[PDB]
């Protein structure tokens, strides 16, 4: 309840779709993906996070070969730690818009989780969560 | 999007794989100075978080709950820059803490 | 490999009609595989629209028969029932839907054009019983490259009708409009000609 | 600038002209959360009717151009340009105010 | 008194002049706007509010032709609802710096405000009033 | 075309002094109606900055006069305010005509076009006489009349060739103006002769 | 980001005596942007008498702040104009439940 | 400790000139440097001091480019200075970003800068955080 | 003075080699002084890592002997502690003088503004003979030798024609030289022969 002491107790990380065994393969990752246009892309701030088993480094491009995910704000970053990382290549013919996912879960980068796909640069697949901790408690669960 | 509070005294809470490896940002004497400092490369630090009393599994079920308001509230917002919740939520914890 | 093929099975025996086709306005198209891999480009005349345009040829000829006496002549009748067509289309089996027999989710397409096409450089066997090669189709390809060409070559293999003239004026007569219709053929993106 | 707590009688009790309001307002089905299964950028307005049964759009008009008086100076101050909201600051102050010992 | 749950229970909501039986017709709407230079642009976000009678989509271009406005931000967009577009197209020869309002009104847009007027777009003439409801005290009046 | 019109005029009837006033480097100048309505472009010397300088030379030509042994040596008593071929002659060759903008405040209803072309708010040239918009306006475009690129000045004076007293004042009217014309600095304007 | 509150011989509660600055100017039309100063003259200068030794410990709070404020300028992502006049404030609010 | 309202709060910009720190053009290039790998930040603040000592240095690489950042149209100039020093100056190897060495920030019109931008005038100081009111300040400010 | 000091060195007991390298792939380079001042600018060959190559080249002409006959002779005790008449020789021919980065943080106050520009820390030849630094400096405009392009490198090499005994080790020397240049290899600097 009334724990909160000081702005920065308060921590976000996003943790992965590794945990409830959702398929991280260079297959079953692009099923819970879509297009879609007239929505605005948001982005969304978290502190830390856990590494991903597998990310991707997807670059889709229309016939014409211009890559369909947004150029990166100054601020995203490549995503610090992952074990794998998948090149995943390929287009889409008829899709047009912005990139979206389908389950609800956020595409995460440096610090900074989003709800769309930027250019061709490494992230992962993750929900953001809330909490509040002080010193004290993260010092025995950090390590 | 709900927020919990893990705090020790009983491991208990208040409003899944064991294997947490996160990275954090750390937290002689001249290292504040931004010429002095350990860059965003080196920033990060390898750490393990254990799942002792259901603290794992308590916040990856936290993480689609939250995917249902988030994403509403991300809609309303006209501006595309990065957004702090980080006042956000301190802002709204002291609104609702206030009862009677 | 040119002409050594053309000459020994599809010779002196029928006397079939060859039109080229070019899209000009069209832009070049690449591929990348769904797995990755390596950027394979593909010509002008081909990509996800005017694929369809080609498409719409053939179905437009058996609509529209020339008044011959009363019977009705359509290509059907004048070929040797499923007819031998030789296109980049019978890789399809001329039909609209495996044209477009997009394989994929809603993010990536895994098979879309190369089910059929490039998978023999669902079976891609022709709709008359024949071997197909991508080679004699595409007019253009530079090197032993076959499917990095510019045209599309479509050839209408007719009976000569050489031992039974009475089947002969059903194939005669049938292409004396046509001829007059490709060069007044209303069409805004493919441009054919002969030759 | 100042506001008012347009709230209940507990009649409408107030706090710190044409009587038809036609407005469009952003709304407050199973698959609605996702962006993708959304409503969009140009549908999610739904018009509303609203009654001046006590006194109601007049002071709120009378309101809204006294507030232009103090907003405009504080949007002269500050440096920022792209997009200043004071929702956060709406808040602030009402605890800064409230909490008075 | 007054009192505040979570912090959306606010709303801004800007009322125009065209209800407030101020001359919106063309002949007399365009003499409450003047021009002056060293005055920083500035921008304010609302939530909801009426929309006018009627809204302008004035092109005010310099002698040369440039419009004397300022280009819009991406997070601009088109007045939403408008019973009458009215369209008046001016030129001055004589302008300085950026568009501002004689009466202190401020130039409204798609949920952002501004104390100046943006690039040959719909607006509406208003004030902003900002005023605190929760649930049930809303859904009452809005119904 | 003003060959054949003015053939005509050729005769013993009236002199008249034709200047041709271009504007070099101002860029290309447009106008749209207060209401709505089609952009109609104007030629290079029709900006708030030029023409009025022609104004200033206008009233430069008008003011200076040369002294003639002991008599007195006016424009107004040898002039048929005088008669001015023009589009200042519009405005009466004021400045405050000129830059009568009947307008409020962001953007003027109506400031130039609204005593050229408005009801033909004076309509009607300063001397009386008969004027059409196609006699000033040089290079124009078939039935435009207005789409042209240069500014074309006449001073119709008397022949005076029976009268002796005007004779001399009529003899030195232009033997200032011919150095007047190549003395007088100016980066963004030219004056030929035919 | 620690940070002193002046009040009232002055009472404080978290070297050169002069002290000349520039401030923010604090008339009937003069709140409409066109009414306004402008950026020029918006500014007034004015100054600071060191009367109860308070420009003194002003001026050695300058280096305590900047250990402080480097770090939490390198943990933040944005690049823009970071405004701290919020934090303070939630801060203080935070801070105010043990006194 | 009391705080009634957002705006009682200031930022004052307090400069190295006063505390006796050489601010002269050959002993205030000493305290400056680069790095590569560190981003730039910015910091508001309300109100600031007068400077003795301004400077619009231009520190251009030997190809001709200026290591300084290029200043958003948010970044002013510093309003009021005593004096300002135009030196010049080149960087042989160093590349990356300008930072500063003692902790203290360059100081603009209304938003400090971690680090340095072009072309254009700065003050060194670092930033008060402080709290006044309407009658504390009237008896304080001249 | 031009010619009074170029009479000691185009004697016929000197027969000194000239060459001319310079750097084509180099951009444009500019220097301006600490306190204020203008901007002078370098030539393409005036910069870092181009200067350092030519000073790894010339070090390495002395450092490698080749095996001739059965005893090891040096250029030193043939020629007539070397004398070398270049721009080389004014940082002493030293990697750490020619890098003197002589200053602080941030920007260096001096690197060649106390070496090349100070004649126009040591500044004259250590190896006691004056030269005038207009010679090694060509292809400039006016009297400014300041803003050139090429450089000179000249070795003094005795022509031993009376002195058969001393003559073998010196007329081979640049025999080797010669093959050296067209089989240096480099990606920066070309020598060319006068
Ligand atoms: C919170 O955590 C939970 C638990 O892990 C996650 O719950 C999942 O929610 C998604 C929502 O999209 C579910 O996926 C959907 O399931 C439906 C059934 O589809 C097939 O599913 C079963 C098993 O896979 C098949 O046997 C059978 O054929 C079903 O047809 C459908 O609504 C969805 O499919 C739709 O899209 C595909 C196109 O890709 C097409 O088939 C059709 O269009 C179809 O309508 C979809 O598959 C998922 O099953 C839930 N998992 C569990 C374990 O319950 C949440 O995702 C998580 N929240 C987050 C991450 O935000
Ligand atoms: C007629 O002739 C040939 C085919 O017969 C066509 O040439 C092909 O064109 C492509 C594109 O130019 C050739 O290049 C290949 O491009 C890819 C580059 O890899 C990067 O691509 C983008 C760059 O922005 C990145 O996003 C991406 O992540 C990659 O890093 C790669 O696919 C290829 O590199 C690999 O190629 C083969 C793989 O089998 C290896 O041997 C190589 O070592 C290398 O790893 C490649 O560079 C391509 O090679 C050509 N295809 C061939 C030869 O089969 C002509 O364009 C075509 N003409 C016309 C007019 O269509
Ligand atoms: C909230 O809203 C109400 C209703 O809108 C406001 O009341 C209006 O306040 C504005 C403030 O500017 C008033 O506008 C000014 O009123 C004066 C009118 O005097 C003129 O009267 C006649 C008009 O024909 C003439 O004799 C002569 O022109 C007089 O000047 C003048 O001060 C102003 O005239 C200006 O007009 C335009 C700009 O508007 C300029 O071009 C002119 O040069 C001139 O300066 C101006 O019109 C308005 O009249 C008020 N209306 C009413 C109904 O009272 C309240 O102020 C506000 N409430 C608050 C803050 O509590
Ligand atoms: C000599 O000859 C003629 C005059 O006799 C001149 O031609 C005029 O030139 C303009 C272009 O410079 C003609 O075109 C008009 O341009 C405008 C374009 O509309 C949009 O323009 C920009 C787009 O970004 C917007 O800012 C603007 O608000 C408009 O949305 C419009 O003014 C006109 O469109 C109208 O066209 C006709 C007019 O009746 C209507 O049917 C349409 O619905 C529409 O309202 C127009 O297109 C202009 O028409 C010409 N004027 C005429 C014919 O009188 C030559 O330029 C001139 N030559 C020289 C060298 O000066
Ligand atoms: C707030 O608190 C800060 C400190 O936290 C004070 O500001 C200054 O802080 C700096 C940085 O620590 C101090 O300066 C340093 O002092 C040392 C001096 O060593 C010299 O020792 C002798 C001469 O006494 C000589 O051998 C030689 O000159 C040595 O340098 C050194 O640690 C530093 O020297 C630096 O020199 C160059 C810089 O270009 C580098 O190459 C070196 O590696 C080295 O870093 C440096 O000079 C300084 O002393 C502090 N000032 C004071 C007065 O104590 C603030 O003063 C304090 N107060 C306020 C109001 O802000
Ligand atoms: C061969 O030599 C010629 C002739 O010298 C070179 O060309 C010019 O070289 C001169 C120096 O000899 C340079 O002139 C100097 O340039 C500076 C002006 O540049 C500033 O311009 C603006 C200022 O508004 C800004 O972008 C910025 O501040 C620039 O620095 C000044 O340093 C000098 O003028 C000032 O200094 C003198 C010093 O006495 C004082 O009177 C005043 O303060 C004065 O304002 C000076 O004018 C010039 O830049 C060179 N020109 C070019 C085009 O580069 C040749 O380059 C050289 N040839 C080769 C092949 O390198
Ligand atoms: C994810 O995939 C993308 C796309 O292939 C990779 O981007 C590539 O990054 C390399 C450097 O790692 C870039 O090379 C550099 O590019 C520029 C000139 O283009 C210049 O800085 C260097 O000379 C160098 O060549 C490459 O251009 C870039 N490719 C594209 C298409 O943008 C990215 O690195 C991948 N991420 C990971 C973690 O592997
Ligand atoms: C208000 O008026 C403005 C003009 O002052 C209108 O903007 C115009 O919007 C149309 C589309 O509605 C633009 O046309 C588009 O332009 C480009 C180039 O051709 C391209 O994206 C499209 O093919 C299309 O033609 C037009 O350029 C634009 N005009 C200007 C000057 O920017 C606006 O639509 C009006 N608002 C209304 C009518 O509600
Ligand atoms: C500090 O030094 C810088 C660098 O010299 C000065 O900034 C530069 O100031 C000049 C002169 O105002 C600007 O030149 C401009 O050029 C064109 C015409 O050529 C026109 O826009 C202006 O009339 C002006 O002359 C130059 O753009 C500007 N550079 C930058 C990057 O802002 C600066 O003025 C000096 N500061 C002080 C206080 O003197």
């Amino acid at each position: 309840s009334g724990t909160l002491q000081k702005t920065e107790d308060v921590h976000l990380m996003g943790f992965t779709l590794s945990g409830q065994k959702v398929a991280d393969s260079p297959l079953e990752a692009s099923k819970r993906w879509a297009f879609r246009t007239g929505v605005p892309p948001k982005n969304v701030e978290y502190t830390e996070g856990e590494e991903a088993k597998t990310c991707y480094n997807i670059s889709v491009t229309d016939p014409s070969g211009k890559s369909l995910l947004l150029d990166p704000p100054s601020n995203i970053r490549d995503y610090p730690k992952c074990k794998t990382v998948h090149h995943i290549q390929g287009q889409n013919p008829h899709a047009q818009g912005i990139a979206l996912h389908l389950w609800g879960a956020f595409f995460l980068y440096d610090r900074v989780a989003s709800t769309t796909m930027y250019r061709g640069k490494v992230f992962t697949e993750g929900n953001i969560a809330a909490m509040i901790v002080n010193k004290t408690v993260h010092r025995m669960i950090f390590s | 999007d709900e927020s919990p509070s893990f705090n020790t005294s009983s491991l208990t809470f208040s409003y899944c794989d064991a294997e947490l490896r996160i990275w954090s940002v750390q937290e002689a004497g001249l290292s504040w100075i931004p010429f002095f400092g350990p860059g965003i490369e080196g920033l990060y630090t390898a750490g393990l978080i254990k799942n002792q009393n259901n603290l794992v599994c308590r916040l990856r079920r936290l993480a689609n709950q939250t995917a249902k308001s988030l994403e509403l509230l991300l809609r309303v917002t006209t501006e595309e820059r990065t957004f702090s919740l980080i006042n956000r939520i301190a802002i709204d914890f002291l609104l609702t803490r206030w009862g009677g | 490999l040119e002409k050594e093929y053309f000459d020994q099975h599809f010779g002196p025996f029928f006397r079939t009609e060859q039109l080229i086709i070019r899209a000009p306005l069209t832009d070049k198209h690449i591929y990348q595989p769904y797995p990755s891999g390596a950027d394979v480009p593909f010509g002008p005349p081909l990509d996800i629209q005017i694929l369809h345009q080609v498409l719409d040829l053939q179905i437009a000829i058996e609509n529209i028969t020339a008044s011959y006496d009363n019977e009705t002549v359509t290509l059907q009748d004048i070929c040797l029932t499923n007819c031998t067509i030789l296109s980049v289309l019978n890789y399809f089996q001329n039909s609209h839907s495996v044209l477009d027999h997009k394989k994929g989710d809603d993010f990536f397409v895994y098979a879309d054009y190369h089910t059929h096409f490039l998978y023999c450089v669902d079976p891609c066997l022709g709709t008359f019983g024949g071997p197909v090669f991508p080679w004699l189709v595409l007019g253009g390809y530079d090197d032993q490259n076959y499917n990095n060409a510019t045209a599309l070559v479509i050839t209408f293999p007719v009976n000569n009708y050489y031992n039974d003239t009475e089947k002969l004026q059903r194939a005669q007569a049938w292409e004396k409009e046509f001829i007059n219709f490709v060069k007044n053929y209303k069409n805004p993106n493919l441009t054919i000609s002969f030759t």
